[PDB]
RNA sequence: UCGAUGUCGGCUCAUCACAUCCUGGGGCUGAAGUAGGUCCCAAGGGUAUGGCUGUUCGCCAUUUAAAGUGGUACGCGAGCUGGGUUUAGAACGUCGUGAGACAGUUCGGUCCCUAUCUGCCGUGGGCGCUGGAGAACUGAGGGGGGCUGCUCCUAGUACGAGAGGACCGGAGUGGACGCAUCACUGGUGUUCGGGUUGUCAUGCCAAUGGCACUGCCCGGUAGCUAAAUGCGGAAGAGAUAAGUGCUGAAAGCAUCUAAGCACGAAACUUGCCCCGAGAUGAGUUCUCCCUGACCCUUUAAGGGUCCUGAAGGAACGUUGAAGACGACGACGUUGAUAGGCCGGGUGUGUAAGCGCAGCGAUGCGUUGAGCUAACCGGUACUAAUGAACCGUGAGGCUUAACCU
RNA sequence: ACCGAACCGACUAAUGUUGAAAAAUUAGCGGAUGACUUGUGGCUGGGGGUGAAAGGCCAAUCAAACCGGGAGAUAGCUGGU
């Protein structure tokens, strides 16, 4: 089945009457506008285009505002991507709201993790630093041993080493759909989702079952 | 939170005053063990005439952590100490007779009723 | 935001007490043993609060058998039945953290009569 | 990781820093205008403008306040008997940041910031 | 003159 | 560490490929003095947007 | 190799083999069940902490499903150490007349390097992709992940004289590991509030500020974070290994194989997550933009002058949960991008001034007061200037199909 | 004799090691009325001095200083021709 684009806002707990307090992440999941829809005749695969939100007039550019005025909607912040099962069809200039996932029990939610920067091989891929006393000389959180003595006399590709860590796509899996509610365009689900306060998710259900 | 050389006040009259955790059983690199769980101990201080010696190494439970339990709607409840309860190694039922203080309900199933049953209070 | 102080805020009880720190306070909780629930009561001093709206939360410590136990409730949990302040403490500090090192005719709290 | 962090450390220690915002407040007060480096200038903003709205609010406790942070009787006395009554239409942005190049000695983007009725 | 990892003698006289 | 062939010339240059400087886009022209300067810095008469903003 | 190839052990990071320690599949059993013995397949993941000792080894204590055997300069000192063995001191035992000597012992004893190249981890610039440009994709390929305990039901059933006690299947809940996050419990929070010692200063009292590790301490917002709390390992499919077969001759019988057919594992190809058209084999879809004149010549994918400057981009500025720098994202007056301001929230804890009680330190009232950083909702007060700059003028040849 | 600054020294650790320094810095450390420490001057000379003894010190050099000389020692050895 196809997902929905949304923005996490924060989260919150829901204190249910077992009391037992739910901690949720709230998406705010307005409706997103099916702007083209891809088929095997013309592209090769089956697929629907999704946009959301509203973006200023004056930024966006021609070929994105013709594109927008092909499908007939108004423009939003970005265009995004669903591909589309066998029975399902839908068609161009078309409003889905989260009462698609009213009947969801568990949803996947992919979005752009928050970047730590350049990171250290102890943030990054959980190193142990060597001793803090005993002698021990400047080489406190340094990376150790990178290889072997002659053979092979290289390092391996895939060497877990400093570097970039974070800002990436990321997905979690299998997480609980607390509350669907329509009419504030809110989708709670049970735990944390990757990015950071206001920013893209996308959610679709869940595929692993 | 109780590793390996943890001394532990013995909240029990099986004649013991303190003793030492020195393995968390049940899993391989395991490293604390919270409340209600079972630990492998030494005796380091003893009653003069006590049901057990110093320098024995039997089973204990862990039953109060400082660290605290915590409570599906989010509480915590902490201590001011960690007391355990000395159980034999191979029935697993306590020595001592009476329980002091008061222990929580995570110790709550069929192995630990009779800890549950003494006990003064259970939080 | 709008949204999550929207969602907090149906949320939120409407009846809680005003305490402050050095209170002696009464809490009645519920307790599910078996399939009975019923309310259990810990007394003790407020020594610590912590306000956040929904979030908001508070630290109370007793003498229990000879132990000290603190608890932290959340204030707003269905969990936490009643809260009753029974005497006022007077105070000058918002977080009495020194009550755990304190022991006994140490750790008396004057009463605030205002 | 700075994320969601204020202020610039400015290659100086906390004490030196909260030492050399004091001299710039007092130097910008008494002189309406100064030339100073663009960073430098933009916390300038985030130390002065507090100051002239405690001005705009007279009482002597906040005479008191502005001499706890200015140290200096001149600077609050021209505070409270000038730029309150001059700003106290104003609601905040007393100040402006002209930016007017680099400086010879080492390549520095220099601005002058001014108070906004000079 | 002369470094001192050269006047050394522990790594100096490293494979005797 | 140190090097064991000497780089050349033709390395050298590559190296240098990425230091050549940028000139600036184009300068700008005041509404009211005329004067060429750099955008969002007031020129060297004392002028910004058409207001002498600086005496002399 | 003596115009030098640094040695045991520990730490840090590993990677490969399979002669498999666990988990997986099976044959035989002197296999009743439980537990085993032995052999065959199988390298996906996993594969102890401490005492002694310089130790690798070993012994011992207690765990685990298990605590695998080996290669890698007995992997790894331009990554750390320096306990051992290796200089110079000194002593013991023994040997020597002696200087001295002991894989005998004991106490003490300088470990350098700013990385050119290859490699690896990240991140950009140029050009190409055949008119220019903005997006969204396809997926050749590449990587990550792949562990498992225990309890309960089936069932005290099958099996067994009893003791004991299942296969197959299902449910729950843990350990280690990994990703994400900050709502909770916490840590930090030298940018917020207070207590206080010494001293100096603001003319002095009162009030404040500087300096003493933030002077010492007590709390603590946002952010970062773990000990906190969400999720994961799969199911399924395809082709198989050992193994089990069906039909069936060669060999009238028999036979799993020769023809034909079916099962069969954590290994293999997918399924799950990520990168990914420099995939030069440079792909697809949608959209946007440019429809002037003239002159020379080695007359062709030629050069030159005037007019023209589009879509878009760059630059500049305000900046950001983005960031070493580039890069990426938001905004530029038709504006909430940042700072300020307003209101709130949070934290601290009842400011200063004044009055009252007291001889006085001090207490009480005004008073949950004052102040309050990065937070939340707002607001054009200040700063984001009109422009200028790069990018062009319909886009080659040949051959097929369509319209005409 | 004891605790502790000046002053004398140099036990441990980190930094530095093409250094700030051809032996130091920082934080701790030992002696500190004595067999103490220090300023100016003098004396002892190389198979010699001096040595509360380490083959230690004698001008950043010590199992025999430095300088000039025999001297273009010698080199069955290495490099070059
Ligand atoms: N490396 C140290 C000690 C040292 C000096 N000279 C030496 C000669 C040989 C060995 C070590 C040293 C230094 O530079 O100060
Ligand atoms: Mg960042
Ligand atoms: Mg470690
Ligand atoms: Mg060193
Ligand atoms: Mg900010
Ligand atoms: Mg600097
Ligand atoms: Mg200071
Ligand atoms: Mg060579
Ligand atoms: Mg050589
Ligand atoms: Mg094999
Ligand atoms: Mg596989
Ligand atoms: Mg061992
Ligand atoms: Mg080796
Ligand atoms: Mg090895
Ligand atoms: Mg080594
Ligand atoms: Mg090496
Ligand atoms: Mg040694
Ligand atoms: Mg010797
Ligand atoms: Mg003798
Ligand atoms: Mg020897
Ligand atoms: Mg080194
Ligand atoms: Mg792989
Ligand atoms: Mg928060
Ligand atoms: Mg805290
Ligand atoms: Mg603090
Ligand atoms: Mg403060
Ligand atoms: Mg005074
Ligand atoms: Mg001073
Ligand atoms: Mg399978
Ligand atoms: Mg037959
Ligand atoms: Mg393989
Ligand atoms: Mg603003
Ligand atoms: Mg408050
Ligand atoms: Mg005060
Ligand atoms: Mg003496
Ligand atoms: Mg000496
Ligand atoms: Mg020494
Ligand atoms: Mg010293
Ligand atoms: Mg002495
Ligand atoms: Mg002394
Ligand atoms: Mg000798
Ligand atoms: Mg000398
Ligand atoms: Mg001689
Ligand atoms: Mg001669
Ligand atoms: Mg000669």
């Amino acid at each position: 089945m196809i997902g929905l684009v949304g923005k996490k806002v924060g989260m919150t707990r829901i204190f249910t009457e077992d009391g037992v307090s739910i901690p949720v992440t709230v998406i705010e999941v307005e409706a997103n506008r099916v702007t083209q829809v891809k088929d095997l005749a013309n592209d090769g695969y089956r697929a629907i285009q999704v946009t959301t939100g509203a973006k200023k007039a004056n930024r966006v550019t021609k070929p994105e505002a013709g594109h927008f005025a092909k499908a007939g909607v108004e423009a939003g912040r970005g265009l995004w991507e669903f591909r589309l099962a066998e029975g399902e069809e839908f068609t161009v200039g078309q409003s889905i709201s989260v009462e698609l996932f009213a009947d969801v029990k568990k949803v996947d939610v992919t979005g752009t993790s928050k970047g730590k920067g350049f990171a250290g091989t102890v943030k990054r891929w959980n190193f142990r630093t060597q001793d803090a006393t005993h002698g021990n000389s400047l080489s406190h959180r340094v990376p150790g041993s990178i290889g072997q003595n002659q053979t092979p006399g290289k390092v391996f590709k895939g060497k877990k080493m400093a570097g970039q860590m974070g800002n990436e796509r990321v997905t979690v899996q299998s997480l609980d759909v607390v509350r669907v509610d329509a009419e504030r365009n809110l989708l709670l689900v049970k735990g944390a989702v990757p990015g950071a306060t206001g920013s893209d998710l996308i959610v679709k259900p869940a595929v692993k079952a | 939170m109780i590793q390996e050389q943890t001394m532990l006040n013995v909240a029990d009259n099986s004649g013991a005053r303190r003793v030492m955790c020195i393995k968390v059983l049940g899993g391989s690199h395991r490293r604390y063990a919270g409340v209600g769980d079972i630990i492998k101990i030494t005796i380091k201080e003893a009653i003069p005439r006590g049901k057990v010696k110093k320098g024995d190494v039997l089973k204990a439970v862990v039953v109060r952590t400082k660290k605290g339990v915590r409570r599906p709607d989010g509480s915590v409840i902490r201590f001011d100490g960690n007391a355990c309860v000395l159980l034999n190694n191979n029935s697993e039922q306590p020595i001592g007779t009476r329980i002091f203080g008061p222990v929580t309900r995570e110790l709550r199933s069929e192995k630990f009723m009779k800890i549950i049953s003494l006990a003064p209070e259970v939080l | 935001s709008n949204i999550i102080k929207q969602l907090e805020q149906e949320q939120m009880k409407q009846d809680v007490p005003s305490f402050r720190p050095g209170d002696t306070v009464e809490v009645k909780v519920w307790v599910v043993e078996g399939s009975k629930k019923r309310l259990q009561a810990f007394e003790g001093v407020v020594i610590a609060i912590r306000n956040r709206g929904l979030h908001s939360a508070f630290t109370v410590r007793k003498i229990s058998n000879g132990e000290g136990v603190e608890r932290v409730f959340q204030t707003h949990s269905p969990v936490v039945d009643s809260i009753s302040v029974k005497r006022r403490g007077a105070v000058r500090k918002a977080k009495l953290y020194y009550l755990r090192e304190r022991t006994g005719k140490a750790a008396r709290i004057k009463e605030r009569l205002n | 990781m700075r994320h969601r962090k204020s202020g610039r450390q400015l290659n100086r220690n906390s004490s030196h820093r909260q030492a050399m915002f004091r001299n710039m407040a007092g130097s910008l007060v008494r002189h309406e205008i100064i030339k100073t480096t663009l960073p430098k200038a933009k916390e300038l903003r985030r130390v002065v403008e507090p100051l002239i709205t405690l001005a705009k609010t007279d009482s002597v406790a906040n005479r008191r306040l502005a001499f706890a942070r200015t140290r200096d009787n001149e600077i609050v006395a021209k505070l409270f008997n000038e730029l309150g009554p001059r700003f106290a239409s104003r609601a905040g942005g007393y100040t402006r940041i002209l930016k007017c190049g680099f400086r010879a000695g080492d390549n520095a983007p220099m601005a002058y910031i001014e108070l906004v009725d000079r | 003159t002369s470094k001192w990892f050269n006047i050394d003698n522990k790594i100096v006289d490293h494979r005797p | 560490a140190v090097q064991q062939n000497k780089p050349t010339r033709s390395k050298r240059g590559m190296r240098r490929s990425h230091d050549a400087l940028t000139a600036v886009t184009s300068l700008s022209v005041d509404k009211t003095s005329g004067e060429k300067h750099l955008r969002h810095h007031i020129t060297a008469d004392g002028y910004y947007r058409g207001r002498k903003v600086i005496a002399k």
